[PDB]
């Protein structure tokens, strides 16, 4: 075959619109998500929330290096305590767009041999029945675009309950963290350091 | 699709041939009736405004010219074998009246008598004389040629017509050449194609740099280069039924590129002497042959000579390009091997048809021998024939929905033909091995055929279509398609392993096909069929039809599907095909398909359709050569190769610009807003 100089008006617009549409998508998604605060509510509830977070981090952070100081905390603890839209919106709409404006062409030649049923779906524009395995219509180039475009976005540069009973649940975890795990540090540090830095 | 390029792309010429009778009109006095190109069953009658080339209408009527006479005006015509007579109105060709009881009257048409009344040519220059007071008004030079004055009208809408040269014809009025006509092109027998075309390492680096940097130091959509790149610009060399060759441009509405006159007195065939497409050999009816040099300049007759025996020739069959042989069939049924020139076991088989039979012939040792014969019996008569056109191969098998394959039947040595027998009323179809003579298939139809309407046969890639008229289903035109498959079983390659088997056709150990056939109901009577092509047999092969009225129509191959189903049993019947269009026997006519949208295109009694390949595979040329010449650019599937003539590129560009402006709106905004508001610096 001999396709004639439509490489300007389709292939470039297809890559170009994918580039702009995704860059816009990241800008739009970033715009849509705004917290701008936690809330504007009274003082107390965030205050005891961060107390709860202090307990939570004590589970991870402070529950390792406190062989002497483990028990001293626990008295205190008990007393003190007690996008899919981003997928759907752009790309489905532009499937309609491309089939609307770009149809009924053989746009290019993929380099690789597909199987016949790939050649079933891709050429809905053309109405030949034994054309070839390799040639493809316009919409196939889109089908290759969406899954291959992550390097482009990198290279241009872009990047990514009950109020009281749950307190009792973490008080039960305060009870659990007493002797569920007493971690072996401030005992093996001499062994570990002599094992290393030689 | 059509409205944009309706008359721009379609390219019609109308020919009348050398005049025989011309009669002035009862009304619209700047108008006559033009009678031309007699033939033993009919002749060409037309109506024409004299002051232009504007033909008003044309008709082929089934009478020898002599019957056509004025009344006692009303242009009476009388059959002589019977007593059948037709009275036709001059102005609008209405058949005023008919009879068989008696002719109304006749008046044999008067002779010119132009001399002694209006004509004098004395100083090698013409002078129109008044009958009295012979003042020699309206004098005019004789051109280089002059044969006759066809017609002259002295009344207020003055007109004069000259047969200046054998083929050039000039209209005049009060002298001034007013219009020009050429009727050398009235009947072409055989055709040929000529195309036109444009016009260590370290040093390579720099010379490439210099030449391309000189290159390096907006769209403008120009049409002329597009034409030549895709092969549209071409020279058609047409051979007339008379002796004339000439080059006609495939672009620019067929301006005559060049015209050469022979002395062969009727033409039969055309051949390029070699693949170079530089030198033709052209055959006389009388038994001469000419060798002609085709150049961008006007041609030159580089040779004339006899054949070995000065005998009348019926036809010529092209033998090998490389071996430079040709076969000549003379009437009296005499065959001559033809070793023409240098052009400055290994058997060959050649096969020819008559109404008496199909014969087959073999060449060996610089001689021709009959290889077999097959004549129909007395009452019978062979009617329609076609061979297998060679084909470049794309797909060895037709597939099914569940990636299953039926292996369409590819045997190259095939021809197909018809037999019609009276009183049996049996159109018999045979699909014969053209080498051996085995039949492989019989299909009769006792459906009350007519034998009076045209029937024709075309041989496809793996399929055959022939068409006939008959009554017993209904009195309607009938297309019959047969499709040839290696095995009717859903997945079987019957005896086609090819690694090294190297099958022999001459012996007859070849596979034999199974077939499936259907037919269809068609509105209009079909004269003749052929097949569209491109260089590669890729698109749907787009059967082209030529009708009785002169109209052309293409219908795709796919609507004619044998193994189609009546569409109750197709519904998610997974095994059938990919998007099997149903069988649907009733094919209504769709005017969108038709070429020659409002053109008349009188093709004459004997005309041919040919398919000329081009590049740009969506497009193909199909040409109707014969009494009238006509061609087109035709798309089987609608244009998929061409980008478009009719994009809304401005809408696309503007939408892209909408993207860019919305970028310009949001990027400073959103970057500042969100980074600084979420950081609350
Ligand atoms: C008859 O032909 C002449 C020549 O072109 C043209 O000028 C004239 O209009 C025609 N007659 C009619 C009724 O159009
Ligand atoms: C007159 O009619 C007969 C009847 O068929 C036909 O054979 C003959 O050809 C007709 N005359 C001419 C001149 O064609
Ligand atoms: C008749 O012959 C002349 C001389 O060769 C040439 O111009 C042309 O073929 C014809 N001329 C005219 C005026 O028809």
């Amino acid at each position: 075959l001999l396709d004639d100089q439509l490489k300007y008006w389709v292939l470039l617009p297809i890559s170009i619109v994918m580039v702009l549409t995704g860059v816009l998508k990241q800008y739009i998604m970033t715009l849509i998500t705004g917290s701008s605060a936690n809330e504007a509510q009274p003082r107390v509830k965030l205050t005891e929330w961060q107390y709860l977070q202090w307990a939570q981090l004590l589970i991870g952070n402070g529950g390792n290096l406190s062989s002497d100081a483990f028990a001293a905390k626990k008295e205190f603890l008990v007393k003190d305590l007690t996008g899919n839209m981003a997928s759907f919106i752009p790309q489905t709409i532009i499937m309609w767009w491309v089939n609307h404006f770009f149809a009924g062409f053989i746009l290019m030649q993929l380099p690789f041999p597909l199987t016949a049923k790939f050649k079933e779906m891709l050429q809905t524009g053309i109405i030949c029945q034994d054309l070839d395995v390799r040639w493809v219509s316009s919409i196939s180039w889109y089908f290759i675009s969406v899954l291959g475009l992550n390097p482009v976005y990198n290279l241009i540069g872009l990047n990514d309950p009950p109020q009281s009973q749950v307190d009792k649940a973490m008080h039960a975890m305060a009870n659990d963290l007493t002797i569920i795990q007493h971690e072996t540090c401030l005992d093996n540090v001499e062994q570990r350091v002599l094992k290393q830095y030689m | 699709v059509f409205s944009d390029d309706a008359f721009i792309t379609d390219w019609q010429l109308a020919n009348l041939g050398p005049w025989e009778k011309v009669i002035p009109d009862s009304r619209d006095r700047n108008r006559v009736l033009i009678l031309s190109n007699p033939t033993e069953t009919s002749c060409l009658v037309s109506s024409f405004n004299v002051s232009s080339g504007q033909i008003l209408f044309r008709n082929v009527l089934p009478f020898t010219i002599d019957e056509i006479q004025l009344d006692s005006n009303a242009m009476v015509c009388v059959n002589s074998s019977s007593n059948h007579w037709q009275k036709y109105d001059l102005h609008d060709w209405f058949l005023l009246e008919e009879g068989v009881d008696n002719a109304p009257s006749t008046t044999i048409l008067p002779q010119s008598s132009y001399l002694n009344d209006q004509v004098s040519i004395k100083n090698n220059e013409l002078h129109i004389l008044d009958e009295q007071s012979k003042l020699a008004e309206w004098k005019l030079e004789l051109p280089q040629g002059f044969n006759k004055v066809e017609y002259f009208h002295r009344e207020d809408p003055l007109a004069l017509v000259l047969n200046v040269n054998d083929t050039q014809y000039m209209g005049f009025s009060a002298l001034i050449p007013v219009w020009q006509r050429d009727e050398w092109l009235t009947n072409v027998v055989d055709y040929a194609v000529l195309d036109v075309f444009d016009s260590s390492l370290w040093n390579a680096y720099w010379l490439r740099l210099t030449t391309n940097w000189n290159r390096l130091i907006l769209d403008a959509k120009d049409t002329t280069v597009s034409d030549l790149k895709f092969g549209f610009a071409k020279i058609l060399i047409v051979l007339t039924h008379d002796g004339f060759i000439g080059g006609l441009d495939m672009v620019n509405k067929g301006q005559l590129i060049w015209k050469l006159d022979l002395e062969i007195d009727q033409g039969v065939k055309m051949f390029w002497t070699d693949k170079n497409h530089d030198e033709l050999v052209v055959f006389s009816h009388d038994g001469h042959y000419l060798t002609i040099e085709v150049t961008k300049d006007q041609p030159i007759i580089k040779s004339r000579s006899p054949l070995s025996e000065r005998k009348t020739v019926d036809s010529v069959i092209r033998l090998n390009e490389h071996d430079h042989q040709y076969l000549i069939k003379f009437e009296d049924k005499d065959h001559l091997l033809f070793k023409l020139n240098p052009g400055k076991s290994s058997h060959i088989f050649v096969t020819e048809h008559d109404t008496n039979g199909i014969y087959g012939y073999i060449i060996e040792n610089d001689t021709v021998k009959q290889t077999w014969k097959k004549a129909v019996n007395s009452k019978e008569k062979m009617v329609a024939y076609s061979k297998r056109e060679t084909t470049n191969l794309n797909t060895l098998g037709i597939t099914l929905g569940d990636k299953s394959v039926l292996y369409k039947y590819l045997y190259p040595n095939l021809a197909a033909y018809l037999i019609a027998n009276e009183e049996h009323h049996t159109i018999t179809f045979n699909l014969i091995d053209t080498i051996t003579g085995e039949i492989l298939i019989t299909q009769e139809h006792k459906d009350s055929p007519d034998f009076r309407f045209p029937m024709d046969i075309v041989f496809g890639e793996y399929w055959v279509v022939y068409s006939y008229f008959s009554s017993e289903p209904v009195p309607e035109q009938k297309l019959v398609v047969v499709e040839l498959y290696e095995s009717l079983t859903p997945d079987e390659r019957l005896s086609n392993s090819s690694d090294n088997f190297s099958y022999d056709p001459l012996t007859g150990h070849i596979n034999k096909p199974q077939f499936q056939t259907k037919q269809f109901i068609f509105p209009e009577i079909i004269k003749t069929m052929s097949i569209s092509k491109t260089t590669d047999d890729i698109t749907t092969k787009a059967i082209v039809m030529e009708l009785e009225n002169g109209q052309i129509t293409y219908i795709p191959k796919l609507l004619l599907n044998a193994r189609g189903k009546p569409a109750e049993e197709m519904a998610k019947d997974k095994k059938k095909e990919f998007m099997a269009t149903p069988y649907t026997p009733v094919i209504p006519i769709n005017d969108n398909f038709i070429i020659t949208h409002f053109r008349n295109l009188l093709p004459g009694s004997d005309s041919q359709l040919i398919s000329i390949p081009t590049n740009l595979e969506s497009t193909s040329i199909i040409c109707d050569l014969g009494l009238d010449v006509f061609c087109t650019r035709i798309t089987p599937s609608g244009q998929f190769d061409l980008m478009s003539p009719t994009f809304e590129k401005g809408k696309l560009l503007i939408t892209i610009f909408v993207l860019l402006v919305i970028t310009y709106f949001i990027r400073p905004s959103v970057s500042n807003k969100k980074l600084k508001s979420q950081w609350l610096i």
